[PDB]
């Protein structure tokens, strides 16, 4: 099978900028190549195919280059709609293949975010689990990092995050973090505490409470 | 006005057998290359199989002998029966429009096909009560198998909202969170609820979400 | 008589596939020794008979096919084969007795921007009886509408280029193939 | 991909002949119809003829049945006009133009998809003659090239070798009574950088095989 | 033959305005199959032509969603909903059904543009020139709107009439401006019995006449 490398994996740009999405292909597939345009939750869409031809009602911004193993698409002037993730594929031989993606993410300014923790409800301690939720809300870039404390000790491989894709309105991302224990182990410590590293931050932002209280 | 809709996708047993089906509305699946296209949650496009407009069809390796591609002409459907299902299988179904046995230029929406031991368990709904700006939402937590749908006053409330993707924690089991901003000044008036839909499990929650 | 063997095979243009040739060879003798020893014939598979022992036999009628496709599509111009070579172009009898020879000829028949004079079928609505070759322009109805003779969307021209190329590899490059039938 | 290159077309002395030919490359030339449609000097469109594909099928307009042969040689993809008995209504820019469509009722005749950049034919007595080149001499200065007395058209003109295509002007030729065409080329630069920028304009006239660089500089 | 009239056969538009040609027919263009066979087609200055609509209603490919063909029969309409620079140029409908291919006269799209007064440069005979024995003076009026204006020669300050050539841009793409270049054609025995020459332009955009002269 013909083996599809994509570069670079992530792409964060700005709109009316320029991008270049380039696949790789592991041997000759000629001329014999698409791209598709997939936004999240809905179907791929074709953009070119044949290395070169625009698809149907496909803007002219959009390009294909390439042929053999060496192949590009470039978006002349990203516009807001232009931003979501690009496969090739080729269908010179063997099973048709596809390339792995390239996300193509809006950059903008730093924006940090909005820290807040959740004490779990007295509904779910009766089931005998607690669940500890840490929210950062609106940030940007995407890259932030948790650390949960349990009475100001450095917990590690109890937790679970979570992000959400870039927001339409105003291209920021959202986190949750879930540590979870049992009601025992729960129930046996005092302060709860998450500390948030992000470049919107001076220096990390603790939010905590008292489970006591 | 050209268009594909696939159906039949649910959860299904490992070695079970399940039905796709896509009904193609102007344009002739007699007459047309038709192939199906998988997706994995979080990853990349495979070629399952092809039907060529004269009758021929083949199948990705990890699927011969268990797949088969056909159509009703009477009906302009496009199907696939797809038996000893596996865990590798699970993922979204694309009935697509081939060119040539080439490329996929027109898609449908896709159906999402879960084959897992698990069985179809609703989920349990806590409240993350909030503590100007304020944040609340709900914990959407130990439900099987995905999708579940949160809104917020019955959707009344859209701005502001957060609903996170879904992680498999080690139980096996399916949890989310969902959130949404609201002003401080509104917590003790204003009422907040999310209302959690699992058409799997063929359930539904409403709670109350206070501090 | 020598079986007019060079102007098949040392013939200056080929069909293309959709459209292939056929000489029927009829009342003489053919050395078929100066075929298979011959450095050029990177395919030389015969059904029903013995490359070797070919000028030992005789036969009621030879039939000689010839037409350019892609070398990845030699494998389809064989007995019990499937493909748009085998289904929409060429199609040869599962009951087949003869020889399938092919060569690479992108000296001849690629050139820079694109040979684009030979073409093949890719759209029919039903697999092609064997030997049984339409020869047709007709656009294909992809839909429910009629076209009314106007290509278009759901309107698709039924033939396709090749488009050979010379930079391409192996597998994409134009190749000439001759079918001798025995009967 | 798709390119129509016409040659040929130059001038042609009155009551003679011309051939032209369009170089067809990156399509399936094969299976389309061809076209050869006509312009002249300061006029509208005119359609001229059309051939089927693979020849067999032909069509002229009314002005030039019997005097005009389209053909096609599908071997190697060119199109052809043979024109005898040339005239002065005949003097215009020639182009090759692909049919749309490939069905039944598209028509050889009809939609026309891709077109050729052209191909100039003159009908005169006149002869040859290369063109002479004078510099145009200058807080935003203007300065070009003036080219006189040449036949036939066309002539370009570009500036330093093409790296200046902001603010120039090229003229529309003009024909002078002495029956030569004249035209100029002008830019408009910063009057600030006429100290040390430098300023050439690459006049190329094909049909007498000259090509000129005057360097224009203030006086 | 089958005859095409267009209406307008000059355009003007503002930029932003839509825009609409009219295309009537002699004969019904109506195919038996349903399909009306007319086309449009552009042709920016100095490119070849370019299909924009075919077959009356189908936008050709490339061409923008803001280009419409409607109509049936005999009575055909091109619109442009927001027309831009770009689209200066002339338009041709054209019936396809019959052997005469027939195009309409074509029309001018204008760029109604805002009042621009031109640049006037005046540039004396090169010396180059005036050793073969003429002289060519020029004026150059440059980038302005609208097409219209007067340019007058004035040799020591004496009307000139019968040796001057000129020649006009088409409306540039970009900025939807006119050039115009004025030549005063001498022989080198009278340039060289005058010393002021001086070229006199009066354009809808500039308050008075301006004037630019040079002295031998």
């Amino acid at each position: 099978e013909i083996v599809l490398t994509q570069s670079p994996g992530t792409l964060s740009l700005s709109p009316g900028e320029r991008a270049t999405l380039s696949c790789r292909a592991s041997q000759g597939v000629s001329s014999f190549l698409a791209w598709y345009q997939q936004k999240p939750g809905q179907a791929p869409r074709l953009l070119i195919h044949g290395a070169s031809s625009r698809a149907t009602g496909i803007p002219d911004r959009f390009s294909g280059s390439g042929s053999g193993t060496d192949f590009t698409l470039t978006i002349t002037r990203l516009e807001p709609e232009d931003f979501a993730v690009y496969y090739c594929q080729q269908y010179g031989s063997s099973p048709r293949t596809f390339g792995q993606g390239t996300k193509v993410e809006i950059k903008r300014t730093v924006a940090a975010p909005s820290v807040f923790i959740f004490p779990p409800s007295d509904e779910q301690l009766k089931s005998g689990t607690a669940s500890v939720v840490c929210l950062l809300n609106n940030f940007y870039p995407r890259e932030a990092k948790v650390q949960w404390k349990v009475d100001n000790a450095l917990q590690s491989g109890n937790s679970q995050e979570s992000v959400t894709e870039q927001d339409s309105k105003d291209s920021t991302y959202s986190l949750s973090s879930t540590l979870t224990l049992s009601k025992a182990d729960y129930e046996k410590h005092k302060v709860y505490a998450c500390e948030v590293t992000h470049q919107g931050l001076s220096s990390p932002v603790t939010k905590s409470f008292n489970r006591g209280e | 006005e050209v268009q594909l809709v696939e159906s039949g996708g649910g959860l299904i047993q490992p070695g079970g057998s399940l039905r796709l089906s896509c009904a193609a509305s102007e344009f002739i699946v007699s007459r047309n290359y038709m192939s199906w296209v998988r997706q994995a949650p979080g990853k990349g496009l495979e070629w399952v199989s092809v039907i060529y407009s004269g009758g021929s069809t083949y199948y990705a390796d990890s699927v011969k002998g268990r797949f088969t591609i056909s159509r009703d002409n009477s009906k302009n459907t496009l199907n696939l029966q797809m038996n000893s299902l596996r865990a590798e299988d699970t993922a979204v179904y694309y009935c697509a429009r081939d060119y040539g046995d080439y490329y996929f230029d027109y898609w449908g929406q896709g159906t999402l096909v879960t084959v897992s031991s698990a069985s179809t368990k609703g989920p349990s709904v806590f409240p993350l009560a909030p503590s100007g700006t304020a944040a609340l939402g709900c914990l959407v937590k130990d439900y099987f198998p995905e999708p579940v749908t949160v809104s917020w006053n019955s959707g009344a409330l859209t701005s502001g909202v957060h609903t996170f993707p879904a992680v498999l924690q080690s139980s096996g089991l399916y949890s989310l969170s969902s959130v949404v901003t609201v002003p401080s000044s509104s917590l003790g008036t204003q009422t907040y609820i999310c209302n959690v839909n699992h058409k799997p499990s063929n359930t539904k929650v409403d709670k109350k979400v206070e501090p | 008589n020598l079986c007019p063997f060079g102007e098949v095979f040392n013939a200056t243009r080929f069909a293309s596939v959709y459209a292939w040739n056929r000489k029927r060879i009829s009342n003489c003798v053919a050395d078929y020794s100066v075929l298979y020893n011959s450095a050029s014939f990177s395919t030389f598979k015969c059904y029903g008979v013995s490359p070797t022992k070919l000028n030992d036999l005789c036969f009621t009628n030879v039939y000689a096919d010839s037409f350019v496709i892609r070398g990845d599509e030699v494998r389809q111009i064989a007995p019990g084969q499937t493909g748009k070579i085998a289904d929409y172009n060429y199609k040869l009898p599962d009951d087949f007795t003869g020889c399938v020879i092919a060569w690479n000829s992108n000296n001849l028949d690629s050139k820079v921007g694109g040979n684009y004079n030979y073409l093949y079928r890719l759209f029919r609505k039903s697999n092609l009886k064997p030997f049984e070759r339409d020869i047709s322009t007709e656009i294909y109805q992809a839909g429910s509408t009629p076209c009314n003779g106007v290509e278009g969307f759901n309107c698709y021209f039924p033939l396709q280029s090749y488009g050979f190329q010379p930079t391409n590899g192996v597998g994409y490059q134009p190749y000439r193939v001759v079918v001798l039938s025995f009967e």
